[PDB]
């Protein structure tokens, strides 16, 4: 029920990959086969799960799993 | 040297079966696929039943990642489209790719994901709309996904003419092949309107049967007790191919598509259809397009929506076209078992008409306990009818207040 | 003895004019019809502007009683369809009625009344759904109403292929006439997607321009500063007629429709279009359908949605087809002034291509301050260009991730 | 602001007729040119205006203007 593992669960389910493939340095579009609209719905899935508004100019900076984990951790608003 | 169009592949999902053969065998047994709805609360709804696709499993064809970007009706169309392609044994190369397209439509579209996305909008604003909203709902995305996963670069259209979509899409896939713009076309329709907005929508128009106490007996075409049509889900797909292209590659051949007719009613829908002059004009144009007489037609897969006005108007159109051989030709409404598949109804009923040419058998019109006093026609009621010498079948999709379409198939 | 199809009637509603001539004159002046939206609250929306139909008045054509049974996009189509019929001077009799049909589509449909009816559902249940919900929203009802009020009994289809609908509907209206199923067809498209679900929908896909601070400069095809397309409302209608039928009754003749091409991309949409091989295949098939060389094309009404990827892919397709005469042929995107009319874009741009044959003038691509470094092509930027000897025009509707369509018109 | 005139206003607006044509003995389908779905939306318009649920088996018995006026008067529930 950690935040790191909850983020990995949303990512793996959104991009349809086993959670072993969702490593920290994994990139959404290069390592996990996500297109642009995949990343957009992934950020929305993150927002929906944790009840946080992520700005569009800041969501475009979320391109890897580690980049995702670091954002939701240092917020919770 | 006008090219001939022939059918080389079949695929289908229906309320009585998830393959062409299981569906066909279920219809010949008079089995009903109508059941009570349980995927949303039907308490406030006047109609609580529909023809549902049972035990649907597309996990081996469509991943769970792509299923979220697809309304149910698109998932049905892809699965049925894959079945048709696999059945045709067609090998898509880099050289023949630009000669293979699609003609697949729907009458309603992605009603389920429209509701969901609008619910997300009314609760959380436009930021909650899914980025896949548009590509997951519009009617042309069945042709979209199929042309992508098979590498089809040929002509692809999508005809949305409500319950004439299935006949129109197949007919114009054949027109595209006859014109020379394509050698192979995958054509059909797909529908999944059994949603709150779909059941509520047709229920608001008072067009749906209310026989909740007996859903399997609600769809009763040409019966004195009918009270509206029954919704049905599914998809039908055909691989239409040029005749020389098919025989050269050694292709399975079900039947030849020899006639396509179209017409408009030019009255609203609340106006009395009466004579069915539009329905008869569609059948007449298809007979001339094939160059045959109505007396050569053995089976007519009627529209037969179990509507009080629609059934009587179609019966008069059959009497007008056939005339002397009317009481002899076999007519049947498969919607008595499957329900009305709307944009896909013409697609699934074209396959039933083709299979009647192959097995020399006609599916029945169940729940026909006592017909109109105004008719003599043989509606092949209660049980299927074995037949011999059947050479031409006729598939009708009517509007009784709109567009009309008719397809004629010939054996071998 | 293959029959020729000719254009005898025009009708249009657009963000820069409510008639064919006022719209055409507005485009030749480089006037933009894009403005801020005020019919719903755009606070939470990233895009707040679109190409709107201003001062729309259909009270003399559609009564207020029937307007309630029609989504805005159907109202636009009827008005534009009436204009085309009145312009053709066609006299519909009891004898020629079965030879006159329609081919009118839409990419989205009745999005406004879908939202309203679903809002009624979520607040008050299915009893609040209007009985006119279905007939007021589906895409084929523009053809529905038009065939009713003029008494059309001929073939009527409705092609919904997203932003290729306009080109596809007109092209197949000509195919239906060439095949011999009809002598006259009223063909086109109509769109009114500037709704919360429409603006939110494309905005969710991040496909819309965000230049709220300057809506008239947001649509900038092939410009380094483009950031997505701009929505536009309206309708375009053409009266397509067989050539002998037209000359015999003494008909106004705008231009001859000589070529129709189709193709599929076979990639999703997020995939890089790159070469535009689908777009070039559509244009190639239309050239072969007409039997002419690309060097005979004087003007190309491009798709040109002001998309970063789409514009670059269309430019490569133009270079592939034209090759040597590429830097010489005139190309232009009227969407720089009107916005993207989606299912109607191909319809209105077909009329612009026909009017360029009549007036020997080409409308410009406004807001093209500095193009790509990758292009030399003449996009007729900033101001319209007078022309002489123009004999063939080419109208393109592309998908860059879907279906493609191309129409070629010839003078006289 | 009478109930009789409010009912006549909804009818005339629904069927697109001047209120002089909306007499009491006027029939919706015969005198005012209403089709079936016209009558169905007319009953809904009546329900919407006066906040009353009219059953379907009882709405089918509302075919004239006087038949309409008599129902909404003796209810108000």
């Amino acid at each position: 029920s950690t935040i790191e593992e909850r983020v990995k669960k949303i990512i793996g389910e959104q991009l349809g990959v086993k959670q072993e493939e969702v490593t920290n340095n994994a990139s959404f579009v290069e390592d996990l086969g996500a297109d642009s609209l995949d990343t957009v719905e992934l950020v929305m899935a993150l927002e929906e799960e944790f009840d946080t508004e992520i700005p569009d100019e800041e969501a475009e900076k979320i391109t890897t799993v580690q980049a995702a984990i670091d954002y939701i951790n240092g917020h919770q608003a | 040297s006008k090219r001939r169009v022939v059918v080389t592949g079949l695929g289908m999902l229906s309320p009585v079966g998830n393959t062409v053969e299981s569906t066909w065998k279920a219809l010949l047994a008079g089995q009903s696929g109508i059941s009570l709805i349980d995927h949303f609360d039907t308490s406030a709804y006047a109609t609580k039943f529909a023809g549902l696709v049972k035990d649907f499993n597309c996990e081996d064809i469509i991943s769970r990642k792509e299923q979220r970007k697809m309304d149910a009706f698109i998932q049905y169309g892809i699965v049925a489209g894959v079945q048709a392609m696999q059945d045709s044994g067609l090998e898509i190369t880099e050289e023949n790719a630009t000669r293979i397209g699609a003609a697949i439509g729907s009458g309603i579209g992605g009603l389920g994901l429209i509701e969901e996305n609008h619910t997300s909008l009314m609760n959380g604003g436009p930021r909650k709309i899914s980025p896949f909203f548009v590509p997951s709902t519009i009617v042309n995305m069945v042709a979209g996904h199929l042309t992508i996963m098979y590498g089809l670069r040929g002509p692809s259209i999508s005809i949305a003419t409500a319950c004439t979509s299935g006949v129109h899409n197949i007919g114009h896939a054949a027109r595209i092949i006859a014109y020379g713009d394509a050698d192979v076309m995958v054509a059909g329709g797909a529908e999944k309107a059994s949603t709150p907005l779909g059941v509520g929508g047709f229920g608001a128009a008072r067009a749906l049967s209310t026989r909740n106490d007996n859903p399997q007996a609600a769809s009763r075409p040409w019966d004195k007790e009918r009270d509206g049509f029954v919704l049905g889900d599914g998809a039908g797909m055909l691989v239409l191919e040029e005749y020389e292209h098919a025989k050269k590659r050694g292709a399975k051949i079900y039947a030849e598509l020899v006639g396509f007719g179209m017409s408009s009613d030019a009255y609203h829908m609340t106006s009395p259809p009466e004579n069915g002059a539009g329905a008869a004009l569609a059948m007449a144009n298809a007979l001339r397009d094939a160059g045959i007489e109505a007396s050569q037609i053995g089976y007519v897969n009627a529209h037969g929506t179990s509507t009080p006005a629609g059934d009587k108007a179609e019966a008069q159109a059959v009497k007008t076209i056939f005339g002397e051989a009317a009481s002899r030709v076999l007519v049947s409404s498969t919607k008595s078992m499957t329900g009305h598949l709307l944009g896909a109804a013409g697609a699934v009923e074209s396959i039933y008409s083709i299979l009647a040419l192959r097995d020399q058998a006609v599916p029945p019109t169940i729940n026909l306990d006592n017909p109109d006093e105004g008719c003599d026609l043989d509606f092949v009621p209660h049980e299927a009818r074995q037949v011999s010498g059947m050479e031409y079948t006729l598939c009708n999709s009517f509007g009784f207040g709109g567009t009309n379409g008719s397809l004629i198939f010939k054996k071998i």
